[PDB]
Formats: C-alpha cells, structure tokens, sequence
C-alpha cells in the first residue's frame, strides 16, 4: 500500500504505521513538500523557499521476496515464515535492485471470474452434501424399526 | 452467519464510495472546492488454526486456515492541488495561489478558515463572505471608494475623490497549515483545525510559504470527470458482485434449511 | 469543469479585448491629439505536477 | 476489480492532459515572448507471467503516464512595436528582474516602462537588476548592440550613458521553473546562471523597438487536437465495451 | 466441474487478450512504443479410451486453453516533426543505451533528450546516455548527422568541433528482450548478445536530427479484435451457465 | 499454427520446437529478414547489406 500520508509534525506514517528506512522512522521537516525518486529517495522542498533548495531527506527501505515464504499476520502485514526468516536473517537488507515510481498506486488483485466460478461450485457441492445427509438419515431411521419385535 | 455479515460490510463500503464520488461530482461548479478520494481498509483476521510442521522432504501446501472479516472505510483524503481560475471582472473577487486560507470569524466566536475567494461589503463597509460572516482581520472600505485594489500582496488601497495618492486601507494576511489535509470541512465551504493538523501561522502572501492574491479571479473546483465516471462504472460493477455473494449464501441457506 | 475548456475561455476573453482596443484606436482616428493603445498580456499560473 | 478500466483511465488522463497543454499553447498566441510547450508520455510497470532459451515471456502492460513536458526555447520573429523602450533579445540570454520579496527572476519578453522615480521596471513593476536609471527632461533613450543605454539632452551633443543591460545565460534553458507573468526561476536541472555583456561568451545582441513573439505553430495544434479527440473517443470506447463485459459476467 | 474449468480457463485467456488490447490502445501517442499481441495454446489432452466403415470410436477429450507468448511487432513507426534540436530518431533496427541508477544497463528507442546542469546528455527522465555525450556551455548550434558523430558550433568558429559519437546497439534477435517500464528494454537470454556498431554499418540504422519516431499501433486491428474478444468471452459465459443448470438439476433429483 | 520465430542463434523453432524442412531442421543467420517465398524457398537478406 503505497498510499503515504505526513502528520502535523513531519513524520511519515501510512495507515498509522510509522513507515522506516535507512535507519528508523523517517521524519521530514515540517511542512515540506515531499518527492519520491525512482528508486526510494526522498526529496523535501520548504514551501516558499527557491527551487534550487530541494535536498534529500532520506531513504526508503525496499525488500523484495519471492511470495511463498511469506505468510499473513492479523494485523494484515505480511512476515517472513519461520524457515525464510532462519534462512535469510531476522531483518532483510534493501536491495538495490527494486525500482518504484510516483504518483501512481496500486489497487487489489481479485478475479471476478474465480470468485463466481468458485461460489457456484460451492454452492453445487452444498447441494450434494445436504442430498447426502438426508438420504442417510432415511435409511437410519427406517432401519431402526428393524430393532423392534 | 459470517458470510452475510462480511458482504454486509462490502456493500456498506461500496455505498459510501458511491457516496463520496456522487459528493463529488455534485458541487463540480462550487469554487475553490478540493476532491476527496475515500481510501478503505480490511479488518482483522481470525486463524482457526495456525501452521503445522512443513518442508521436510516434501512439497505441500502450508495447512494453515485464516479466515477474513470484511472491509471498512478508514479515511477520505481531499487533494489539497491547485485548481484553475477564472475571470470574473469583480474587483471584490480575490483567487489565491499556492497554499493559505482565509481566515472569517463564525458567530459563535470561534473562527473557520476557507479558499473561496468571493467577497462582498456589507451595511457598515466591513468586508464579508458571501453568507454575511466577517473576514477576521476585518478590512474596512470606507465610503465613495472609486475603485478598490488589491496587490499581488495583501495590501488593499483606494482612491478617493480629489486626492491623486490612494490611501491604504487594510492588509489580508492569510494563515497556513503544516498538514492541511487534516482540517475538518464543514459548510460553507469552511476547514476547522484538528489535533491532526497543526496550529495555524499567519503570515502574508509571499511569505512564509503562503500563496499570492490575484484580484478579479475565482479558484474552481479541482474535480476530475473523467476519473469520476470510470469510479462510478467500478462501484456499480463491484456493488453487483458483492450482492451475487449475497444471493449464492441465501440459496445455500435455503437449501440446507429445507432439510 | 475541464482544464482545457477554462484555458479557452480565458484564451477567447483575451482575444477580445484586443480585438476592442483595436477597434477604439480605429473609432477616433480623427481625434486631434489622440495617442494610440496597445496591448499586453502575460500567462496565468501553472500547476507542478512533478517538481522539476 | 477488472483488468482493463484502469488501463483505459489512465489513457483518457494522458489525453486529458495532451489536450491541456494544446490548450494552453493555444490560449497565449499573442503574448510576448513565450516557448511553445511539448508534453511527454511513457507506459508504466509490466507484470511478468511466470510460465513452467524461449523465445519470449509472457508479459502485460498496465498504462500510460505523462512523465515530463519541456518548452521548444527557439528563437521567435520580431515584431516593430514603433516604441522606443522595447528591447528584442536576438539569440539567446535572459534579462534579470527582481521581485519584491527580494529573489531573482529571469525573463525574456522585453517591453520596459519608466515608473515615477526615473528607474526602468518591467511591466508588473519589478525593476530591472542592473537599476537602470533614466533622468528626467529626456529628449531620448537609445540602446545599442551591447548593453550601454543612453539618453540624449536638449542643449548637449554628446550623449550620456546612464547604465549597462548585462543579459545572463544559463546551461540549462529548458530547466528553469516557470512561474506566471512570463517569470522564470533557476533550479538544480538548470546551471547556475552567469551574467555576460551581449555578443560575447554566446549571448545574443539587443534589437531596439521590437518584442520578440511566441514560437507556436497553429498548424501543429488544429492536427494535434484532431488526435487527442480520436484517441479520447477510441478509450471512451474501450471504457464502454469493458463495462458491458463486466456487466454480462456478473449479471450470471 | 470439468466444463467449469475449462470455461474458467477460456474467460481468463479472454480477459488477458483484452488487457493486451487496452495497453496497446492506451499509449498510442508514445513514442518509440512497438505493439504486442498475444498468443494462445492448448493444454495436453487426456486419452479416456483407446480407439465394414465405420467411426473410428476413440475418446479424447481436451483441458483448456493458456496464454503462452506476447510477442511484439518491432515494425518501423512514422516520423513526426518536433522541429527541437536535441531529438534522433532511428531510421532501420538498433537501441540506444542508457544507464539504470543501480549500474546495469538497459536499452531504448524513443529519442526526447536534455541536457542536464553539468552539460552531460540524459533522456526525459534523468538516466544518462551511456555514450556520455557532453555538449558544453555557450552552444550556438548542435548537430547530430546521420552518423553517429556529433558537432557543436561555438562563437566566431570556422569549423564545428566534435563532441563525441552516438553508436547504438543491435541485438540477434529483438522479440525476445524484456521490456521493463518506462520505454526500456533489458537484455535477457532469450535475446543473443548485443553488438554496438556506429550508425549506418553492420546493419544498424540512421539518426535523423528533429524527429521522433510515433508507435506503430493499428487502430482498426485493435478495435476489431476487441470486439472479437467481447463477443468470445459472451460465448464462453454460456458454457458456465449451461453447466450450472445442469449441476442444479442433478442436485435437485 | 503459422507462427514461426527466431531464436538467438538463428533456429526457426514453433512453440519451442524446431522446424523440419528437407536436408536438416532449419539455419537461419544470426539476424537476416526471412522471406517465405510462395511454395517453400527461404530467402535471407543481412540487415544493412546490398
């Protein structure tokens, strides 16, 4: 979720989550402008001040994981899985390569054709099972007449 | 049952998207009115059970069952950009560029801040908004004033009769905001601060960051049409698909309770 | 309600009035001691999509 | 979700502003002075498909984004204003204003006016940097090829020279952010500006009693604005035939 | 639920034939953009039984569709005029190269050029021209013929002095570069190693000064196939429909 | 599936298969514009040669 907003004293946060970089929660000055580089440099620009004042700030601090080692949490942030994290360490290192762009942001990834093609089958298979449950309860019912005499 | 709860919520959220983008389009002619964009957010998530043991000579799937609850609206961000302007051929009629807020007082006693720039002059020759609240600084205009003008600067002078220098009559500082998403917008088109936004600064325009005062121009609304329909083709697309949920769980439903 | 649309207009009312100076410097040609207007404009603001 | 909505909402934005642009290089055909604006677009991220030495991958784009826009700074005609205090820059320089805040603005549309104290100011009211000063009872001023500006008296021969028009020069002339009333300011993608006198160290000369008019080419704009409006209709298309698509599904 | 998905296989590939589509559509107005168009193939094929004139009574019964490739028609696009003096075109094959920030290198074809403070040459975005064509200040005139070379005039100079050469590269085989965002393309194994010559020699293109090369995008091609892909995804939504009555009805009795 | 393409060393391969024409599969050069006459014939021009 790219979507980063700036509270009133400079500091990042996206959703209330102090986003961190190089080193720790980054905090722009306080009502700066703010522009992202291509690959997670940030620019601040004082407003009123000239152009030519534009300095770097800081740096975001990308990852990049291959998406089978990493498993969901509660909250909805994902971490690492117990054999990645061993494997990799407790913290990742910002690799280099990751490149971003601004002004963009990105939705969900959902397939209206699965999500109806999954529920007509779960709604089929519910069909069956119910079918399933009354036939045995049928049979049992008029077996146990067998137990009288 | 959870599935009828969880696409509750869904078309909850879907409602109020359609809610704020209609909110948008509506007052597309209203001036110096800022877009709002609402931004959801899915809530917690249960684990039934957590994952077991894996990797261990073999290639199967984590066996872990977390189930989700729904969505909510957590916030709707207005883009504090610059719209375009227009000429009205009003001398009363003042467009600000840059970042700044007019400051009128309420009648309660507290005060709002706004940006639209249409000014006219009540019974005693105060300045005041169009709905009768008084400009803050209060910039007086006295009497047969020729022509009233107003500086790129806040600075507002008039001419009199024989006199041939004109004499100033007032200044329109303007404040600012270090997060001017945070004000909350109430009407007549005004912005109150928060605890979200910090404590507002004057300053006049040019300085400190403020805007300039361009004078016989109107700000207009920075709404984007082109963005709003496609929105509006989304929602109605997801709406639909979240009540097809809605249907398939009463059918099973039915069927489970005609056992 | 589209940028283009309110950079015409103002396009259009610029247009005009020189179009009306010109027409008040040919109105009194034969005024005696009459001396001749010109126009000059200058652009609007700009927005900063991408701070340059 | 739906794949392609928006996709074709980012091309009907890039119209959107192509459109804008034209628009605006329309709108100023008669101010003094001004470069004609180019926007510049560029398609966004891809998404690799990852399948089970081929010839290819599998690959999908996701849209289009307007990236920069730069101004043709060429040099424009000259009009004969018949004044006797406009200068037209032949070649290329800058004249340096001063704001009343106190930074520095750099211009090209030269049509000078003498306010009451005698000084020279741009129209708007910002002074010229150099503070050039023109004294009363002039019979009249006249500016050569270099900056030496000189006004003529009654009863002297000689004319005397009050001040110099030195024209500063920058490395980078499409960089300089561009503010209203024909006012530019230096940047870090534009070098830093250095003064020289005309004709030397590359910079132009000065022509008196003409102003220099906008490089904007009429012929390019009606064509360009035939395909903006093709292009925004074809995505509107695009748009519709999505939703009918997305409709049909959903309507199951 | 065979018919299901296979179906939802049919309407996957339809839905990424129409994304295809739109991205082309999208940025018809790029310059130096190359159209891509998909291509379809089948699943494997499950073989249920083994088979005077009659039918030879075999079962064969099919898995569905996937897309496979995206290949890019790297035709030659039109020229449009910008009447700008810091913009090439290619006339034939070749890419330029540029430099990411992180160090490796990746190719592309647009030409739109600044000059950045120090003087060095860059594209519209900030990455540096790998050839690292420097133009210093005072530069009356630029000049980049149709080689590679580059000249600038200066003041009071009889003849201009050359400031660099702009060779550009070639590859064996051009389909097969992966096209990252942001018109650039970076060389992958399925592309063979690529060779940088001077213009016009080993069969690399020309630079023509104040042009910029339009995307070859067909427009009725595109509109077509989009309503091909609508009217084909409407049939494959009936194949879903047909087998939910049918589940249904087995459900029911 | 007349959906022929060229492989970095110049092999005309359809879906990852090679071609088979009469005398060996296929060898193209390195870069050349294939032209496939009416009835069969290959011809193969180097870019930037006569």
């Amino acid at each position: 979720n790219g979507n980063i907003q700036v509270g009133p004293t400079g500091q990042l946060t996206i959703q209330g989550h102090p986003v961190i970089g190089e080193g720790g929660p980054i905090t722009v000055p306080e009502g700066s402008e703010i522009t992202i580089a291509a690959d997670g440099t940030i620019s601040a620009l004082n407003p009123g001040d000239p152009p030519n004042t534009v300095a770097p700030v800081g740096r975001l601090k990308l990852v990049k994981a291959e998406g089978n080692e990493v498993q969901r949490s509660d909250d909805g942030l994902f971490r690492l899985t117990a054999e990645a994290q061993a494997e990799r360490g407790a913290v990742l290192a910002a690799d280099p390569s990751i490149r971003i762009m601004s002004g963009v942001l990105e939705g969900s990834n959902v397939k209206p054709v699965e999500a109806m093609t999954d529920m007509i089958a779960n709604a089929r298979r519910f069909e069956m099972q119910m079918k399933v449950i009354t036939s045995v309860d049928e049979n049992e019912g008029r077996a146990n007449q067998l137990l009288s005499m | 049952i959870s599935s009828l709860w969880i696409a509750k919520t869904g078309l909850d959220a879907q409602q109020t998207n359609m809610d704020v983008i209609a909110n948008n389009l509506a007052n597309v002619s209203t001036n110096g009115f800022k877009r709002q964009r609402a931004v959801f957010e899915d809530l917690l998530y249960q684990t039934i059970r957590q994952p077991g043991a894996q990797s261990s000579e073999q290639t199967t799937l984590p066996s872990g069952l977390q189930i989700g609850t729904g969505v909510r609206p957590v916030a709707t961000e207005r883009l504090h950009s610059q719209g375009n302007l227009s000429q009205t051929n009003n001398s009363k009629d003042v467009a600000i560029k840059g970042q700044g807020f007019f400051q009128v007082m309420l009648p309660d006693g507290t005060s709002a801040y706004t940006r639209d720039g249409s000014f006219q002059v009540d019974q005693n020759g105060q300045l005041v908004t169009a709905g009768g609240f008084q400009v803050q600084p209060a910039i007086t205009i006295p009497a047969n004033a020729l022509s009233i003008t107003i500086g790129r600067d806040g600075v507002v002078s008039v001419t009199q009769q024989g006199q041939a220098a004109p004499v100033q009559v007032g200044q329109l500082n303007l404040t600012t905001f270090m997060n001017d998403t945070g004000l909350e917008s109430i009407g007549e088109n005004l912005y109150i601060e928060t605890q979200s936004s910090g404590a507002p600064n004057e300053s006049t325009p040019g300085l400190n960051g403020a805007g300039l005062l361009y004078q016989g121009y109107v700000e207009t609304s920075n709404v984007n049409v082109a963005e709003e329909l496609v929105n509006m083709i989304q929602v109605q697309r997801a709406y639909e698909i979240n009540s097809k949920a809605v249907s398939t769980t009463d059918q099973m439903l039915q069927k489970l309770t005609q056992l | 309600m589209i940028s283009s649309l309110w950079i015409a207009k103002t396009g259009l009312d610029a247009q005009q009035t020189n179009m009306d100076v010109i027409a008040n410097n040919l109105a009194n040609v034969s005024t005696n001691g009459f001396k001749r207007q010109r126009a000059v404009f200058e652009d609007l603001l700009y927005q900063t999509i991408r701070q340059p």
